[PDB]
C-alpha cells in the first residue's frame, strides 16, 4: 500500500503536534485483523521506540520519555492513523514511523516523518 | 480547360473582391467535381510544371464572390484554403504563409505525421514504461505541436470559414495537444493518460479513407432509431414482468435447523463476514462460492435434511444476479436477451422458484432474444443495401530448347495436375493420421511418407520452373503461393512444430476445380481486398478498446485481486496488461462480457465497467455486423452478373477426366466387340372398397389420434416407473394394442394402394419401418427372447414412433420440404467446412497432442504446483505414496483428428472453449506438468481460428442458404414456402389491415352536453394527456424494489388506485361520446378489457390476499397492470409496424415450432431410455437431468439455443473407472452402474445442435421475409 | 438414482419373499452412517418386537424361533450410507404375516454441524397359499381384448357397408 506522510512537520514549541499518516488500501479495514506498528527513532540509524500500536483496539504504551501526551486522532474505518500530541520542549524532535499492514493485502508499508520543534 | 490555372494574384483578389460586391448587391451548390479533397477533373489536364502547390485563383466559379484560393498538390487533389488573412495578421501573399501551406499539402508530412501515431500507438501498450519513455512521449508532443502550427500558419485558426477549427478533426487534435501540456503544467494519473489514448484516433484522420467508413457506420446507425426505442421498452415491460415474479426469491438459503448458544437467526446473520463462517451455518457445495438456492415449492432446490429454506443473505454473483430492482431485472434481461450465459440464470431462477417458471424463459427467448434480435440484424442489411445501391447508381452516373520444349511437353499435361491433385489429398490424409500415443514404427512410418510428398513437389517444383524459366513462372497467383509453401517445407526439412503445418495450405489448391471453396477464399480475399478499410477499422476500434480498458482498469485489477481471487493472485482473464486487456475485448465481441464484467465490477467501480463495456459490446457489434452483412452481400453479389464464361480454357483436372472417360468409353468397346466376336371384378371392387375407407377424413383423424396416444404413452417411461405398478400394465397392452391397430392401417394401405404405389412413397417407407420394428419386438418380446442383446437394444428405437405424425401434419410437412429442398446446398457448405476445419485440427494435434495431461489432487481437484511432481514419472511415484492423485487428461483435447474436431466444434460455439484454452496455454510437453500460462500466446491459435473458421465460414454458409431459399421461393412462383395453402388465405386476409385507409370521423353527438364531450375527449391534447399518465403509471411500477418499507408499499398501492379510477374515467367518457360505434375500433376494444381487467386484478387481489394464502397466485394475477404500460404501443407509428411483421409472420413460425417441438420430444425420449442413470458431475444434477420427461425437455430446450450442451455431455464421457463405477447398484430399480456411452453422447448432443442450427436459420429466413415484406409494402 | 419402491404385501407359503424398505435422503451428494432395526407385530398380538438389527455391515439377528435361520440381509452392501434397508425370507410360513416396522437411523456429516434424524415405514404382509393375480392386469387384458374385437367388428361392417355400396353403384353404371 501506499503512504502519504509529511517528509518534514515544524511544529512550534509549546504548541500540540499532529502526525499526519495516511494509506490507500483496496480492502476494508478489519479491526480484528489490522496491525499497526507506530515506533520513534532518534535518527536514521538509532533504534527506533514502540510508544503506541492497534491490535484489537488502540493502546498506547505511556513510554516514559512522551508521558501521557501522546494522544490517538485519526481512525482507521477512514484510514487515518495520524497521532496528535499535547504541547512539548525541544527533545520530543526525532523521526517517527507508521508502519501499516492491512490484510489480506501482502505488502507492508512505512511512512516516515521527521518531526522538528521550532523555538 | 488547361488556359484556367491563373494565379491568386493582386488582380486575381481584385477581381474576387468586386465579385463579393456584386454578391451584397444581389443581396445554390458548389461544384462536387471541385470539392477539396476530390482528384481534379481529367478535363483539366495535366498540371503545368511550375504551379504545383502554389496558390492559385480558385477553380470554381462559385467561389468566385468569396476571397478564397486553390492549392494543387501532386496526384491532383483538390486543397480548398482561405484568402481571409490568416489569424487576421499574415495574408496569402507571405514568406511564411506559402510555405505552411506546402508543407501541410506535401505527401512526406502525412507519412511522416502516420508514422509518428503509429509510434505511439506501440508505445501505448506498455502499462508500466520505464524512465527513459518520457524523452520519446516530449518528442511526440513535439511533433504534434510543430504539425498544429503547420496547419495554423496555413489555414488560420478561426478567421473565416475555411479556417483550422472547422474540421471536426481539429477539434480532437487541438483538444489533445491542450491537454497534453496543461497536464505537464498540472504535475489522477489514469484519467490522465486515458486522455492520450486520443491520440489514436488521429490515425482514421491520417490514413485515407478511414474517414468516408466512419462516417458511414455513423450513417447506417441513425436507422436504428425505431428498432432501438422497440428494445428498450420490450426489455423494459419483461423487466418489470421479472421483477414481479422473481423478486428476492434469488436470496434463498438453506439454513442450519438446529442452533446453540441461543443463537437466532438475525444473531447469526450480525456476526458472520468472511465465506469460512457462512459456510458453518448454510448449506455450500463443494468448491462453491455461493450458498445452495432452494426453494419452497414441490418443484425447486431441496434441502439437506436438518436444513431450512430461508430468504435471507445476498443474491449470487457477488450480488449483480437479482431481479430485486428495475435496474437489476433489466440487466438480468438484457443478459437473456444477448444470451450471454442465460443457462445459469435459468439454472438459478428455477431452482429457486420453480420448474413450471419455464414458460418465461421460453415466452423472452423466442420473443427477445430472438426476434429484437433478427429486426436489428434485418434493419442494418436494409440501411446498407441502399448505400450499395446509391453507390452503384452513383459509378453508374542450343541445347536449352531441346529440354526446354520436352519438359513443358511432359509436365504442362492434363495427367499431372490430376496426379499433383491426388498427391495433395493422399498427403492431407496421410497428416491426419497422427495421435499422441504414437508408436516408433508410426512415428517413422509418417516421416518417411512426408519425406516422399516434399519430394514429390519438389520435384514438381524444379520441373515446371526448367519447363518454363521464372520470368513466366512468377505470373501467377499459384505458382507463388506454390513456390513459398514449397520453400517453407525445405527450409523445415533442413532445420519446428508450426513449419511443418504449413504445408496443409496446399489444401487451397482445390478451389479451382471446387466452386464453392472459391467462394470462401473470395470471402477471405474481399475481407483484406475492397473492404480492407472497414477491416482496418475494426481492428483500430478494438486496439483503442483494447488500451482504453488497460489504462482504467490494470492497476486496480492488480490493487484490489484479493477481491475476486482468494488466491490474491491474478484471475484467468483481467486487463492487468495489453495482451489480457485484448483477450477480454475479443471474448466481449465473441460475446461472452458477464462473467469478466462482474470482476471488473469488483475490482473497479460499477459505474465504469458498465459505461465501457457497454460502448465496447454496441459500437464492436455494430462494426462487425457491418463488416460480416457487406462481405455477405457484395461477395454473393457480385458473381450474379456471370461476367466471365464458365471453364471457357477447361482446367487441367477437366481434360485429364475427359480423357480418363473417353479411354474408357474406347476400352469398353474393344472388350465388347472382343467378346461378341470371341462369343378379378371382386378383387377390384374390394381394393376400390379399401382406397374409399383409408381416404376417409374419421379414418385418417382416429389414426391421427391413435398416433399421438402411442407417442404420449413414451413419457410414462421415467425411472419412477416402479412405483406406478398400474401404469405399467397399462402401458403394456395399451402398446400391444397400438401395434395391433398400426398393423393393420398398413394392411389396409396395402390392399388400397398397391405394392408399387405405396412403397414409392417416403411417408409410407417411413411408416412401414416403424411398424416392422414394433412388430419384430413385439415378435420377440413373446417369444421369450425380449431380453437379448441386440434384441433388447432394439427396444430404444420406440423413441421413433413420434416420427409418424410428420405425414400427417400439413404444417411440420411443409416445412420439412422445405429442409429437404435445401439438403444439397447444404451438404456442399458442410463439406467446405469440414474440409476447412480438417487443416486447423492437424495444426491443433501437432500443437497440442499429449500435452493436456496433469497430475491432480482428487480431493480439491487441484493441480499439483510444477515444483514438485513436475512430470508423469514423479506423479506416479506420488500416487505410491499418497492415496489421493491422479494423472488425470481432459475428456475433450486434440489427441487425435476426432477429438480435434470436438473441440473445434466447441470452440466454435463458444461452450467448453475456456476449458480447452487454459490446458493449451498451459501446455509444457508430453509427460510434463503443465505450468500456469506456460505458453500464453497459444491464444493466438484459437482467436485466429474463431476468426477464420467460425466467421468466414458462417458468412459462407449464411449467403449460401439465403440463395438457396430464394431460389426454392423462386421456384415455387413467388409463394411463400412456410405457410399451408389455408395459412395463406389468413395471411393475405391480416395483410389489408397494414394499409386500410381512415375511416370517417364519428359524427358529433346530437346533444348539448354529449357534443361538448365528444370535442374534449377527441383531442389530440386528450390523447397527449392520456399517454403521459400512462409514462407515469409505468414509472411507478418501476419505482418499486425489494424490501422497501410499509409506508412506501401504501403510497404505492394508492397512486395505483388513482391511476385506475383515472383511466376508467377516460373509458366511461369515451363511451359516453362514441356510444356504440366505440366498439368498431379494434385499439379501443383493447383498452376496454385491458381497464376490465386491471380493475378485477385490483379487487381479485385482495380477495387473495386477504382470505386465500396462495403468494404464487397473487403474484402471477397482479401482471394484469402491465395491460396498462402495454397501450403506449397505440401512440407509437414507428413500433407499431414492427409488431405487426411479428403478427405476420407467426403463421409461419408456428409450424417450425411444431417441427422443433416434435424433434425435442424424439430426443427427450431418447435421452430419458439413454442417459437416466450416468453420474451426476459437471452439468447435470438433481434438477437437470434425464431421469423424467419434465427434466429432459428442460435440458433439451435449454441446449437448443447450444448453451450448456459441453457441460451435459461430459458426463456422458465417462465409460471407465475410477471415472465411473460400472457395477453400482440403484436402490429402487435393476439397472447396473452409472457409465456414459461415449459414442452415443456425441452423436446425440452433436446432431441435436446442428439440427436446431438449420431450424433456427429458417425462423431467421421466414423473420426476414416478413420484416422485408412489411417495410417495402 | 435412488427410488423409494413400496414393498409387496403377499407371500406364498414355502417359497422366498423379499420385504422392500428404501429410504433416499433429500440430496444425494451428502453423506450418511445409516443403521436401521426391524421390528414385526404377528397376527393376533398387538406387541411390536424387535427381530434384527444391522450395522456397520453385521446382521445381528435375535433369538426368535419364527425368523432363526430364516433372514439375511438384502439392503445395500459394502458402505456405512445405507439407503436400500430390505430384508430376505428364505423360507416363508404362516408366522411371517403380520405388520413390520423398519426403522432408519441416519446420521448425516455436514460442515461443522451433524443431524441425527430417524424415519419409520410400515410393511403389511400377508402370507397365502397360491400367487393371486393382479386385479389390475385381469382388468387390463380384458379391456384390451374387448377394444380389439370391437376395432376389428367396426372395421368389418364398414368394408362389407361400402362394399355393398360400391357394387350398387358399380351396377347402376
Ligand atoms: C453507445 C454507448 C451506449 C452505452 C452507454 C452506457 C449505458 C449504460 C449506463 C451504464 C452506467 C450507469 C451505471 C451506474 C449504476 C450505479 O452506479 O448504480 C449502482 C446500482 C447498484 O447499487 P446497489 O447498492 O443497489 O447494488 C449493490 C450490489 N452489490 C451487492 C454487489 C454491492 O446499479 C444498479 O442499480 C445496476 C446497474 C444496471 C444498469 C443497467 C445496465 C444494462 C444496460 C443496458 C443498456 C443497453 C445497452
Ligand atoms: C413484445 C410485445 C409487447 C406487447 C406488444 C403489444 C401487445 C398488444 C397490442 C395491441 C393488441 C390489440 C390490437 C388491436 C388492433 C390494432 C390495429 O390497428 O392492428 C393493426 C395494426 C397496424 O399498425 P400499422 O402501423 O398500420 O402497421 C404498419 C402499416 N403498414 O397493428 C397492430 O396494432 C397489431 C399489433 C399486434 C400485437 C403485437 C404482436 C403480438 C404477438
Ligand atoms: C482432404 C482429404 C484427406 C479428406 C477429404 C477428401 C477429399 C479428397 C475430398 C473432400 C471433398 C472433395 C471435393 C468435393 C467436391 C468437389 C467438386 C467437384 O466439382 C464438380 O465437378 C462437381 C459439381 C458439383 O456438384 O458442385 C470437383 C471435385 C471436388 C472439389 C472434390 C475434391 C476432393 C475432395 C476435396
Ligand atoms: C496462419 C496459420 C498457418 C496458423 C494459425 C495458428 C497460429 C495463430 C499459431 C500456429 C503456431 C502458433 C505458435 C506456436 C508456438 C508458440 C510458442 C508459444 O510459447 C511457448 O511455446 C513457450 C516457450 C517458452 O516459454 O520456452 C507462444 C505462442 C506461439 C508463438 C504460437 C502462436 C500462435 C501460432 C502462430
Ligand atoms: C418449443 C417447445 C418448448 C418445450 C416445452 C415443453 C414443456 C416441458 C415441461 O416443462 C417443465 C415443467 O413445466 C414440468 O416440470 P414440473 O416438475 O414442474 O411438473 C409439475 C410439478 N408439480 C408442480 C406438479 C409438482
Ligand atoms: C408429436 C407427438 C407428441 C406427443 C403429444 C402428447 C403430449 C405429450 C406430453 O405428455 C405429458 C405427460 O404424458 C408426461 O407424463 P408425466 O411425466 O406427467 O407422468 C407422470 C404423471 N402421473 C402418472 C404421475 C400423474
Ligand atoms: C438412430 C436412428 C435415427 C433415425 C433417423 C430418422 C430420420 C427420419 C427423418 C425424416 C426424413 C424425412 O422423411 C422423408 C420424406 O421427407 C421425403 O419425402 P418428401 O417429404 O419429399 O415427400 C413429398 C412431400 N409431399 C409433396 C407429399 C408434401
Ligand atoms: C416458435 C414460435 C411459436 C409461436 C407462434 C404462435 C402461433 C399462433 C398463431 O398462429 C397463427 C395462425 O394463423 C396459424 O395457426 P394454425 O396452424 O392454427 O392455422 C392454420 C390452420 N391449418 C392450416 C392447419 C388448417
Ligand atoms: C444432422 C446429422 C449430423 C450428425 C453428425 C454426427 C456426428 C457424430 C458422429 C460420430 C460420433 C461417434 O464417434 C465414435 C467415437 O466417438 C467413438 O468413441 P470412443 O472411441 O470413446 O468409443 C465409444 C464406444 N463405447
Ligand atoms: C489433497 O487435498 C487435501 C485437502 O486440501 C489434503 O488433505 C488435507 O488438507 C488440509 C488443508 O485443507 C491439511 O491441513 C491436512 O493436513 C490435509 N490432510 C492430510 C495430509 O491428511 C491433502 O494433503 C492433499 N493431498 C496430498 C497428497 O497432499
Ligand atoms: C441418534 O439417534 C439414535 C436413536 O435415538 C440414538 O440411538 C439411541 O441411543 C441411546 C443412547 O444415547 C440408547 O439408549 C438407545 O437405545 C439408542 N436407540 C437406538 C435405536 O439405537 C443414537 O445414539 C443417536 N446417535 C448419536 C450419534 O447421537
Ligand atoms: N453449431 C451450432 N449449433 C447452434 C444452435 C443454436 C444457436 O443459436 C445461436 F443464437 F447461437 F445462433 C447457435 C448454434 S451453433
Ligand atoms: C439463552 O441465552 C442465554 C444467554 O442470554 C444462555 O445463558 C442460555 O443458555 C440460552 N438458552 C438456550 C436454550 O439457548
Ligand atoms: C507401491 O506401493 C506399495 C505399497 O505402499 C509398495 O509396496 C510398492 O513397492 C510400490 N510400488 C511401486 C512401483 O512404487
Ligand atoms: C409358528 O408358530 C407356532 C405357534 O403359533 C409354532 O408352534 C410353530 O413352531 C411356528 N413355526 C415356525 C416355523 O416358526
Ligand atoms: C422350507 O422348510 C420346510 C420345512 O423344513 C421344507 O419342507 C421346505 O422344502 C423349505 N422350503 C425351501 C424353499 O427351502
Amino acid at each position: 500500500m501506499e503512504v502519504t506522510v509529511p517528509a518534514t512537520l515544524n511544529v512550534l514549541n509549546g504548541s500540540d503536534a499532529r502526525l499526519p499518516c495516511t494509506f490507500n488500501s483496496c480492502y476494508t479495514v478489519n479491526h480484528k485483523q489490522f496491525s499497526l506498528n507506530w515506533t520513534y527513532q532518534e535518527c536514521n540509524n538509532c533504534s527506533e521506540e514502540m510508544f503506541l500500536q492497534f491490535r484489537m483496539k488502540i493502546i498506547n504504551l505511556k513510554l516514559e520519555r512522551f508521558q501521557d501526551r501522546v494522544e490517538f486522532s485519526g481512525n482507521p474505518s477512514k484510514y487515518d492513523v495520524s497521532v496528535m500530541l499535547r504541547n512539548v520542549q525541544p527533545e520530543d524532535e526525532g523521526i517517527y514511523n507508521c508502519y501499516i499492514m492491512n490484510p489480506p493485502d501482502r505488502h507492508r508499508g512505512h511512512g516516515k516523518i521527521h518531526l522538528q520543534v521550532l523555538m | 480547360g488547361p488556359q484556367s490555372f491563373v494565379h491568386f494574384t493582386k488582380q486575381s483578389l481584385a477581381l474576387i473582391e468586386q465579385r463579393i460586391a456584386e454578391r451584397k448587391s444581389k443581396e445554390p451548390k458548389p461544384s462536387s467535381d471541385l470539392e477539396a479533397g476530390k482528384q481534379l477533373p481529367f478535363i483539366y489536364g495535366d498540371i503545368p510544371p511550375g504551379m504545383v502547390s502554389e496558390p492559385l485563383e480558385d477553380l470554381d466559379p462559385y467561389y468566385a464572390d468569396k476571397k478564397t484560393f486553390i492549392v494543387l498538390n501532386k496526384g491532383k487533389t483538390i486543397f480548398r484554403f482561405n484568402a481571409t488573412p490568416a489569424l487576421y495578421m499574415l495574408s496569402p501573399f507571405s514568406p511564411l504563409r506559402r510555405i505552411s501551406i506546402k508543407i501541410l499539402v506535401h505527401s512526406l508530412f502525412s507519412m511522416l505525421i502516420m508514422c509518428t501515431i503509429l509510434t505511439n500507438c506501440i508505445f501505448m501498450t506498455m502499462n508500466n514504461p520505464p524512465d527513459w519513455t518520457k524523452n520519446v512521449e516530449y518528442t511526440f508532443t513535439g511533433i504534434y505541436t510543430f504539425e498544429s502550427l503547420v496547419k495554423i500558419l496555413a489555414r488560420g485558426f478561426c478567421v473565416g470559414e475555411f479556417t483550422f477549427l472547422r474540421d471536426p478533426w481539429n477539434w480532437l487534435d487541438f483538444v489533445v495537444i491542450v491537454f497534453a501540456y496543461l497536464t505537464e503544467f498540472v504535475n489522477n494519473v489514469s484519467a490522465l493518460r486515458t486522455f492520450r489514448v486520443l491520440r489514436a484516433l488521429k490515425t482514421i484522420s491520417v490514413i485515407p479513407g478511414l474517414k468516408t467508413i466512419v462516417g458511414a457506420l455513423i450513417q447506417s446507425v441513425k436507422k436504428l432509431s425505431d428498432v432501438m426505442i422497440l428494445t428498450v421498452f420490450c426489455l423494459s415491460v419483461f423487466a418489470l414482468i421479472g421483477l414481479q415474479l422473481f423478486m428476492g426469491n434469488l436470496k434463498h438459503k438453506c439454513f442450519r435447523n438446529s442452533l446453540e448458544n441461543n443463537e437466532t437467526l438475525e444473531s447469526i446473520m450480525n456476526t458472520l463476514e468472511s465465506e469460512e463462517d457462512f459456510r458453518k451455518y448454510f448449506y455450500y457445495l463443494e468448491g462453491s462460492k455461493d450458498a445452495l438456492l432452494c426453494g419452497f415449492s414441490t418443484d425447486s432446490g431441496q434441502c439437506p435434511e436438518g436444513y431450512t429454506c430461508v430468504k435471507i443473505g445476498r443474491n449470487p454473483d457477488y450480488g449483480y444476479t437479482s431481479f430485486d430492482t428495475f435496474s437489476w431485472a433489466f440487466l438480468a434481461l438484457f443478459r437473456l436477451m444477448t444470451q450471454d450465459y442465460w443457462e445459469n440464470l435459468y439454472q438459478q431462477t428455477l431452482r429457486a422458484a420453480g420448474k413450471t417458471y419455464m414458460i418465461f424463459f421460453v415466452v423472452v427467448i423466442f420473443l427477445g432474444s430472438f426476434y429484437l434480435i433478427n429486426l436489428i440484424l434485418a434493419v442494418v442489411a436494409m440501411a446498407y443495401e441502399e448505400q450499395n445501391q446509391a453507390n452503384i447508381e452513383e459509378a453508374k452516373q542450343p541445347y536449352w530448347i531441346k529440354f526446354k520444349k520436352c519438359i513443358y511437353f511432359i509436365v504442362m499435361d492434363p495427367f499431372v495436375d490430376l496426379a499433383i491433385t491426388i498427391c495433395i489429398v493422399l498427403n492431407t490424409l496421410f497428416m491426419a493420421m497422427e495421435h499422441h500415443p504414437m508408436t516408433e514404427e508410426f512415428k517413422n512410418v509418417l516421416a518417411i511418407g512426408n519425406l516422399v510428398f516434399t519430394g514429390i513437389f519438389a520435384a514438381e517444383m524444379v520441373l515446371k520452373l526448367i519447363a518454363m524459366d521464372p520470368y513466366e513462372y512468377f505470373q501467377v497467383g499459384w505458382n507463388i503461393f506454390d513456390s513459398l509453401i514449397v520453400t517453407l517445407s525445405l527450409v523445415e526439412l533442413f532445420l519446428l512444430s508450426v513449419l511443418r503445418s504449413f504445408r496443409l495450405l496446399r489444401v487451397f489448391k482445390l478451389a479451382k476445380s471446387w466452386p464453392t471453396l472459391n467462394m470462401l477464399i473470395k470471402i477471405i480475399g474481399n475481407s483484406v481486398g475492397a473492404l480492407g478499410n472497414l477491416t482496418l477499422v475494426l481492428a483500430i476500434i478494438v486496439f483503442i478498446f483494447a488500451v482504453v480498458g488497460m489504462q482504467l482498469f490494470g492497476k486496480s485489477y492488480k490493487e484490489c485481486v484479493c477481491k475476486i481471487n482468494d488466491d490474491c493472485t491474478l484471475p484467468r482473464w483481467h486487463m492487468n496488461d495489453f495482451f489480457h486487456s485484448f483477450l477480454i475485448v475479443f471474448r466481449v465481441l465473441c460475446g461472452e462480457w458477464i462473467e469478466t464484467m462482474w470482476d471488473c465490477m469488483e475490482v473497479a467501480g460499477q459505474a465504469m465497467c458498465l459505461i465501457v463495456y457497454m460502448m465496447v459490446m454496441v459500437i464492436g457489434n455494430l462494426v462487425v455486423l457491418n463488416l460480416f452483412l457487406a462481405l455477405l452481400l457484395s461477395s454473393f453479389s457480385s458473381d450474379n452478373l456471370t461476367a466471365i464464361e464458365e471453364d471457357p480454357d477447361a482446367n487441367n483436372l477437366q481434360i485429364a477426366v475427359t480423357r480418363i472417360k473417353k479411354g474408357i468409353n474406347y476400352v469398353k468397346q474393344t472388350l465388347r466387340e472382343f467378346i461378341l466376336k470371341a462369343f378379378g371384378k371382386i378383387w377390384w371392387n374390394i381394393r376400390k372398397t379399401c382406397y374409399k375407407i383409408v381416404e376417409h377424413s374419421w379414418f385418417e383423424s382416429f389414426i391421427v389420434l391413435m398416433i399421438l396416444l402411442s407417442s404420449g404413452a413414451l413419457a410414462f417411461e421415467d425411472i419412477y416407473i416402479e412405483r406406478k405398478k398400474t401404469i405399467k400394465i397399462i402401458l403394456e397392452y395399451a402398446d400391444k394394442i397400438f401395434t395391433y391397430i398400426f398393423i393393420l392401417e398398413m394392411l389396409l394401405k396395402w390392399i388400397a394402394y398397391g405394392y408399387k404405389t405405396y412403397f414409392t412413397n417416403a411417408w409410407c417407407w417411413l411408416d412401414f419401418l416403424i411398424v416392422d420394428v414394433s412388430l419384430v419386438t413385439l415378435v420377440a418380446n413373446t417369444l421369450g427372447y425380449s431380453d437379448l442383446g441386440p434384441i433388447k437394444s432394439l427396444r430404444t428405437l420406440r423413441a421413433l414412433r413420434p416420427l409418424r405424425a410428420l405425414s400427417r401434419f400439413e404444417g411440420m410437412r411443409v416445412v420439412v420440404n422445405a429442409l429437404i429442398g435445401a439438403i444439397p446446398s447444404i451438404m456442399n457448405v458442410l463439406l467446405v467446412c469440414l474440409i476447412f476445419w480438417l487443416i486447423f485440427s492437424i495444426m491443433g494435434v501437432n500443437l497440442f497432442a499429449g500435452k493436456f495431461y496433469e497430475c491432480i489432487n482428487t480431493t480439491d481437484g487441484s493441480r499439483f504446483p510444477a515444483s514438485q511432481v513436475p512430470n508423469r514419472s514423479e506423479c506416479f511415484a506420488l500416487m505410491n505414496v499418497s492415496q489421493n492423485v491422479r494423472w488425470k487428461n481432459l475428456k475433450v483435447n486434440f489427441d487425435n483428428v476426432g477429438l480435434g474436431y470436438l473441440s473445434l466444434l466447441q470452440v466454435a460455439t463458444f461452450k467448453g472453449w475456456t476449458i480447452i484454452m487454459y490446458a493449451a496455454v498451459d501446455s509444457v510437453n508430453v509427460d510434463k506438468q503443465p505450468k500456469y500460462e506456460y505458453s500464453l500466446y497459444m491464444y493466438i491459435y484459437f482467436v485466429v481460428f474463431i476468426i477464420f473458421g467460425s466467421f468466414f465460414t458462417l458468412n459462407l454458409f449464411i449467403g449460401v442458404i439465403i440463395d438457396n431459399f430464394n431460389q426454392q421461393k423462386k421456384k415455387l412462383g413467388g409463394q411463400d414456402i412456410f405457410m399451408t395453402e389455408e395459412q395463406k388465405k389468413y395471411y393475405n386476409a391480416m395483410k389489408k389491415l397494414g394499409s386500410k385507409k381512415p375511416q370517417k370521423p364519428i359524427p358529433r353527438p346530437g346533444n348539448k352536453i354529449q357534443g361538448c364531450i365528444f370535442d374534449l375527449v377527441t383531442n389530440q391534447a386528450f390523447d397527449i394527456s392520456i399517454m403521459v399518465l400512462i409514462c407515469l403509471n409505468m414509472v411507478t411500477m418501476m419505482v418499486e424494489k425489494e424490501g422497501q418499507s410499509q409506508h412506501m408499499t401504501e403510497v404505492l398501492y394508492w397512486i395505483n388506485v388513482v391511476f385506475i379510477i383515472l383511466f376508467t374515467g377516460e373509458c366511461v367518457l369515451k363511451l359516453i361520446s362514441l356510444r356504440h360505434y366505440y366498439f368498431t375500433v379494434g385499439w379501443n376494444i383493447f383498452d376496454f378489457v385491458v381497464v376490465i381487467i386491471s380493475i378485477v386484478g385490483m379487487f381479485l387481489a385482495d380477495l387473495i390476499e386477504t382470505y386465500f394464502v396462495s403468494p404464487t397466485l397473487f403474484r402471477v394475477i397482479r401482471l394484469a397492470r402491465i395491460g396498462r404500460i402495454l397501450r403506449l404501443v397505440k401512440g407509437a407509428k414507428g413500433i407499431r409496424t414492427l409488431l405487426f411483421a411479428l403478427m405476420m409472420s407467426l403463421p409461419a413460425l408456428f409450424n417450425i415450432g411444431l417441427l422443433l417441438f416434435l424433434v425435442m420430444f424424439i430426443y427427450a425420449i431418447f435421452g430419458m431410455s439413454n442417459f437416466a442413470y450416468v453420474k451426476k458431475e459437471d452439468g447435470i444434477n438433481d434438477m437437470f437431468n434425464f431421469e423424467t420427461f419434465g427434466n429432459s425437455m428442460i435440458c433439451l430446450f435449454q441446449i437448443t439455443t447450444s448453451a450448456g450442451w459441453d457441460g451435459l455431455l461430459a458426463p456422458i464421457l465417462n465409460s471407465k473407472p475410477p471415472d465411473c463405477d460400472p457395477k453400482k447398484v440403484h436402490p429402487g430399480s435393476s439397472v447396473e452402474g452409472d457409465c456414459g456411452n461415449p459414442s452415443v453422447g456425441i452423436f446425440y448432443f452433436v446432431s441435436y445442435i446442428i439440427i436446431s442450427f438449420l431450424v433456427v436459420v429458417n425462423m431467421y429466413i421466414a423473420v426476414i421475409l416478413e420484416n422485408f415484406s412489411v417495410a417495402t409494402e | 438414482g435412488c427410488v423409494e419402491v413400496d414393498s409387496e404385501t403377499e407371500a406364498v407359503y414355502g417359497m422366498t419373499f423379499k420385504i422392500l424398505c428404501i429410504s433416499c435422503k433429500r440430496r444425494s451428494e451428502t453423506n450418511a452412517e445409516t443403521f436401521t432395526e426391524w421390528t414385526f407385530r404377528q397376527k393376533g398380538t398387538e406387541e411390536f418386537v424387535k427381530i434384527l438389527r444391522y450395522e456397520n455391515e453385521v446382521l445381528q439377528l435375535e433369538e426368535d424361533e419364527r425368523f432363526e435361520g430364516r433372514v439375511v440381509w438384502n439392503g445395500s452392501r459394502g458402505t456405512k450410507d445405507l439407503q436400500d434397508l430390505s430384508i430376505f425370507i428364505t423360507n416363508v410360513t404362516y408366522n411371517h404375516s403380520g405388520d413390520y416396522e423398519c426403522h432408519v437411523y441416519r446420521l448425516l456429516f455436514f460442515e461443522n454441524y451433524e443431524h441425527n434424524t430417524s424415519v419409520v415405514k410400515k410393511i403389511h404382509i400377508e402370507v397365502v397359499d397360491k400367487a393371486n393375480r393382479d386385479m389390475a392386469s385381469i382388468v387390463s387384458e380384458i379391456m384390451m381384448y374387448v377394444l380389439i374385437v370391437v376395432l376389428t367388428i367396426w372395421l368389418v361392417a364398414e368394408m362389407i357397408y361400402c362394399y355393398k355400396k360400391i357394387a350398387a353403384a358399380t351396377e347402376t353404371a
